[PDB]
């Protein structure tokens, strides 16, 4: 998916927010990893 | 309540590891009084 800088913090077990509280939210026990970068130069 | 859920877990740990040594001091010292009264007891049972 994409997200704004904003949220960018928020992709972490426990976290609340916008997209944690309606849109997408991790579980404590998530065994996985997160990655992001800027695409800004191409959207 | 007043914390992240993470951080209240880690607080309560320390909660549960000093309850809990503190059943067992008291376990331990149950069992010495025990021991005592039941050498006497077996001492007056001979006694009598």
């Amino acid at each position: 998916f994409v997200i704004r800088g904003d949220e960018v913090r928020q992709i972490a077990p426990g976290q609340t927010g916008k997209i944690a509280d309606y849109n997408y939210k991790l579980p404590d026990d998530f065994t996985g990893c997160v990655i992001a970068w800027n695409s800004n130069n191409l959207d | 309540s007043r914390l992240d859920k993470v951080e209240a877990e880690v607080q309560i740990d320390r909660l549960i590891t000093g309850r809990l040594q503190s059943l067992q001091t008291y376990v331990t010292q149950q069992l010495i009084r025990a021991a005592e009264i039941r050498a006497s007891a077996n001492l007056a049972a001979t006694k009598m």
